[PDB]
């Protein structure tokens, strides 16, 4: 079920369910991050896994995030999606997140 | 394999060259009512190819500001062809449906439609205590438009609507969607004029965009009733 | 394929891949299938023998706990001058009034269950004399039966209605009602109209009508007034559930309909279900040391 | 980089989805903080009338 | 313990461990492969 | 037999000519985590000889007024060698430990050290309601000193501390102590930067004394991590 | 078949939808050092998934005037992650490499990159008798640029460089290249700070061109060490 | 007497007479003798 990743002011309604990507002129730039808190309010809360899990206190097991690219057929690109196990701050550079 | 499809029912056929497989709702296929589930004791009429064929609705224009569209079943078909005539002359109806949604654009267009079949899509009104009236619900062949697709017009969630039978038309990937719906009711048959089992919702979660010269980008809906049965013959309500 | 699942699945160890033509992390969301990528295919894994049970998320366990469905307070007094619940009340039975039960039930399209009903009564003196150990009568009045007009009307003789008589000093009164729909399941949602004319109610399946609960104090009034509160609890049991639904996000407005407004601002606003963060690059609870 | 020709839209969207895998487990049921009421709902009183 | 004559009077039935999640996760007519899906 | 010992782990070896046997805590030996107890599903790194080797800490001087010394594990090793690097780059850690404590003096010296490994040595503060802070607990490689060894700094009892895995260095008898610690936690693995499984305490229950010319009498601590595993690779916290 | 590829090593995975098969250098696959070829007698550390995973370098911009780029192995990785830590703490190293080069453009772009892995790419200087210095060779993670790619900066020949393990990225055909490198040395192990076994060279033999609106066209390099072994543990040179 | 469906509901389990005091009294790698210990 869709994550509300664009939970920002000036994103209204349906606009909150998508993230817009543009061509950049600097290499290896950060595009977005996703807070992984299901208990605190965040992109995961209003999801099927999220809503059902909030009837419970304890959880275990793996999650899958799937991303669908919805540009035109002629659009091309490569993204790197990173999960960082806990302990420090969220990485802000690609060569940190790549680890 | 998964990309090309032909559907043939009665005197009607559809081909697509950009399918994305197709959905059978909850893994079921339409069937006729068996004797061990039947209630009404009169012998049903089963018109077969006269009813169990694709009917094409009026197309809708996809625009930058579109909120999405909906049609209720059987309501949208209750006045069309021999399906409509049997609906009007019979107290009781049962069928499945084959839904095929069509939308094509160039390789320079982008956009994504969620095509979702919702069982018992009981609508809410916005910002009132008064329940939706008859003319808010019973749109017929023309269908309706979403007021607040973000909550599915029922105080709920577009984001979680993938729990229902659905496909996407992502213009980059595919240009049609197909959903097969079984009979989906608490009773074995129903009065077709006062209850809708299914609502087809088409919602543009990613808006239509391009930098080519603009064209009208229509969305077209073709629905085949499947395994139609009718009971309780009388005069036409019509 | 249908299988008996008692515990979460084991993880198998996995090696390095590098195979041409095999891309298990790529998917096609447009089909409407959920991603089939396994963890063993995304990363190198160890073997884990997984012993975590799944019984607490069984639908029977998720729904079969007792929740408040009705709560009514009324004056127990000499009512000759009152204009009011005159030592009795009538309740039209529904599940839509208290939102915690309502939201859980509305996760499904169809439900079949028997209802365990627990009736809890409490009393306070009106503004002390001690608390009277009153006898109450609850009577179930089905569709088309006559409801009592008065505390002492002959409808309470209950020749064929089911009644339970219970004391305030007793444990809560308890009875089971069977699954009583005229269909094979209740319609939790109903995209339809209740009558053959156009003016019938939208959104309530006539097939799911339970009836009325009538509760009186059986005692005559005392010389002083009391306030009596009756609480009704319902526990579904022997449950079947079909077609799971997206949960309710906006506050409920009415028991009669799905109408919606939202909160004034996020969370759970009509424009914004999740509360905002400054940007899609902002981590709100970022660990810093 | 995202690279597009002149006739494609210069800006493109991702939709992100999440689910659990089948190694997932939940425990200790609680009242969900997603719903609440401060008042009686409209027409909840009328059920007593 | 159930001495009532009606079977609906019994306590809850918490023993049904059958699942088929594919009716919600994989309602595609041609099953997925573990392999390009389209 | 019991008096001489050699310990060899990786590129490191220790010999002693005055051991007093050695202690295996609760009769266990270190082991790797088996599959039927494992939680984290990623494949662990097991560096073996890069981590599972003796590291020697800074020596402490035994003095007439000494109250005793303590070090917390893994905290004391979290910045040392390849053990420290794996700690800093991984979310999860597990290991046992081999502890070897060294102190020699002449045949004219007297003194007795209790060498005790305490699991979950949650410290108290003296004469305050405020709990110990981060810098009171996390001493790292240098370790700490006992404030009130008589109550083990936790409102308890030095006298009953023999309930924990321990040896003595009685200068008349022996000049080294050895304790083997298994993994000792309620979870199968832990975050090494916020929890200490073990505390090594060295307490001079009989003070150092002699009438020879005085010399510096150091106490030296060598610890080998054993069966190290790390899970949850990311960037270094460091 | 040959067009789509997934590579999974440790916690890292890469997918490509436009591969052109992939190269195994001289038909070899990486392996650990067998006992009948081993020299150093200490037990090696083999960190597996902590080292044997993709590291992504900084991207370079493809421009009309580009001469091409180079990176030396292990030098480019000697400061990255747990591979870098093991490099700094150990005298001896051995590994293979998995090299994956990424560059995408539109269907209106043209350009061809030769992606070649050169063993022992001993560089020359132009127009001097003085040999290249340490800072001319040891570029680390950033890599270098070709001065005279036509002679491979070594008085030799780009035209004959196809004698080395290579692929092309022809923007019309494919958008990634993959080369698997075995251990390639005259000794069974080496000191990683003074000798480079392999040089990755990316040279634009056909320049980038289009008549669409211009975009930044980056080239990205991801390298996985394979079967890493380290011997001779000591303090970190770092 | 236990008619509840969850086994943790049962009364206390006072029947476990297994001991191994040597894990606290004799954690020496070479066992003591009944004989000079050092
Ligand atoms: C007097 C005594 C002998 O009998 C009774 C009889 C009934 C009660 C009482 O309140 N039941 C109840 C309270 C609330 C709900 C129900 C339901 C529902 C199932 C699905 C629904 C959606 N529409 S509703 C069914 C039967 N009952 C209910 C209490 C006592």
């Amino acid at each position: 079920s869709m994550m509300e990743i664009n939970n920002t002011e000036s994103a209204v309604g349906m606009e909150r369910l998508k993230v817009d990507i543009s061509a950049l002129t600097d290499v290896d730039q950060l595009l977005f991050n996703i807070p992984l808190d299901i208990q605190l309010d965040g992109p995961l809360r209003n999801t099927l896994v999220g809503n059902i899990s909030r009837y419970y206190t304890h959880w275990s097991g793996s999650l899958e995030m799937t991303f669908m690219f919805c540009g035109s057929f002629m659009a091309a690109g490569k993204l790197i999606l990173c999960y960082t196990p806990p302990g420090g701050s969220c990485p802000t550079t690609r060569e940190t997140a790549m680890l | 394999s998964d990309r090309v499809l032909q559907l043939k029912l009665g005197n009607s056929a559809i081909v697509t060259q950009e399918a994305a497989n197709y959905c059978c709702a909850y893994g079921e296929w339409p069937n006729y009512l068996p004797d061990h589930e039947a209630v009404a004791i009169d012998k049903p009429t089963q018109p077969e190819t006269a009813t169990d064929r694709f009917y094409t609705l009026k197309s809708v224009k996809w625009e930058t500001g579109s909120t999405g569209w909906w049609w209720k079943l059987p309501d949208a078909l209750n006045n069309i062809g021999m399906f409509g005539q049997n609906v009007q002359h019979h107290y009781l109806y049962r069928s499945g449906f084959l839904i095929h949604v069509q939308c094509n654009a160039t390789k320079f267009h982008q956009g994504a439609l969620l095509v979702v079949a919702i069982p018992e899509h009981q609508r809410g009104a916005h910002n009132t205590n008064t329940s939706p009236g008859f003319d808010d619900i019973m749109k017929g062949e023309e269908g309706g438009t979403f007021n607040h697709p973000y909550v599915l017009d029922d105080g709920t969630s577009l984001a979680c609507a993938t729990i229902f039978p659905h496909q996407w038309i992502n213009l980059r990937t595919n240009n049609s969607a197909t959903i097969v719906l079984p009979w989906m009711n608490a009773a074995p048959m129903d009065f077709p004029l006062r209850h809708n089992q299914w609502t087809l919702a088409i919602i543009p979660v990613v808006p239509l965009g391009t930098r080519t010269t603009s064209s009208m980008v229509p969305i077209t809906v073709s629905i085949a009733p499947m395994c139609c049965e009718f009971n309780g013959l009388r005069h036409a309500i019509t | 394929i249908e299988s008996i699942i008692k515990t979460a699945t084991d993880t198998v160890k996995s090696e390095i891949n590098a195979e041409l033509g095999v891309v298990p992390s790529l998917n096609a969301v447009e089909t409407g299938a959920t991603s089939n990528t396994e963890p063993e295919e995304a990363i190198q894994t160890r073997t884990v023998i997984n012993q975590h049970g799944v019984s607490e998320t069984l639908v029977e366990n998720f729904l079969s706990r007792a929740a408040l469905v009705s709560k009514r307070s009324f004056e127990y007094k000499d009512h000759t001058s009152s204009t009011a619940d005159k030592n009795f009340f009538k309740w039209t039975i529904n599940t839509r009034s208290f939102v915690q039960l309502r939201r859980k039930l509305e996760l499904f399209t169809y439900l079949r269950f028997d209802a365990e009903i627990t009736i809890l009564t409490t009393v306070a003196v009106n503004g002390y004399v001690g608390l009277p150990d009153l006898t109450l009568q609850a009577m179930f009045v089905p569709t088309g039966a006559l409801t009592p007009e008065k505390q002492d009307s002959f409808h309470w003789q209950s020749g064929s209605n089911a009644s339970v008589f219970f004391k305030i000093s007793d444990p809560p009164a308890r009875i089971t009602i069977p699954f009583m729909c005229i269909n094979s399941a209740y319609s939790v949602f109903y995209d339809g109209f209740a009558g053959f004319e156009k003016n019938g109610l939208y959104g309530i399946n006539p097939a799911d009508t339970i009836g009325n609960l009538c509760v009186r104090i059986v005692n005559e009034h005392q010389p002083v007034g009391f306030t009596v509160t009756v609480r009704v609890y319902m526990k579904p049991k022997h449950i079947k559930a079909w077609a799971p639904r997206p949960p309710r996000t906006l506050p409920y407005m009415s028991i009669a309909n799905a109408n919606y407004k939202g909160k004034e601002r996020a969370p759970n606003a009509l424009s914004a279900i999740i509360g905002n963060r400054d940007s899609v690059k902002t981590m709100p609870h970022n660990i810093v040391n | 980089n995202l690279i597009v020709p002149s006739e494609s839209s210069d800006t493109c969207s991702l939709i992100g989805f999440i689910a659990a895998k089948d190694d997932f487990s939940l425990r200790l049921m609680r009242d969900s903080p997603d719903i609440g009421q401060l008042d009686h709902l409209h027409a909840a009183e009328a059920a007593y009338q | 313990i159930n001495f009532y004559k009606d079977s609906y009077a019994a306590s809850a039935s918490k023993q049904d461990f059958s699942q088929d999640p594919s009716k919600f996760t994989e309602p595609v007519v041609e099953g997925l492969k573990a392999a390009p899906v389209l």
